[PDB]
């Protein structure tokens, strides 16, 4: 979450074709903060943090 | 369609070969009522992948 950004990433399990020997997924996004904004990550797993 | 009493979990692939690109076109059916998951699927909960 932030003042204009707001997302609900749900994991996916299931079994992809093997990319770099790996059976594995893994979406990655980015965003901008704005100056004396809030930026929040709430999660339970399956999140790779900066 | 749920064969017998049952409709049971599918994975198949397909490798390309053919020396070029290929669209593979499907999709995904959404019955309007639970009564016609119960009778054109078997099981309420379910899941797509591609």
């Amino acid at each position: 979450g932030s003042s204009r950004y707001s997302k609900k990433f749900k994991p996916e399990i299931a079994i992809r074709p093997k990319v770099r020997d790996q059976e594995g997924r893994m979406n990655y996004y980015w965003t901008l903060v704005e100056p004396g904004d809030k930026i929040t990550f709430e999660a339970t797993g399956n999140l790779v943090v900066p | 369609v749920k064969k017998g009493n049952s409709y049971p979990k599918l994975s198949k692939s397909y490798i390309n070969d053919k020396g070029k690109e290929v669209l593979v076109l499907w999709g995904i059916h959404h019955p309007s009522t639970s009564a016609d998951q119960q009778s054109l699927y078997q099981n309420a909960d379910t899941y797509v992948f591609v």
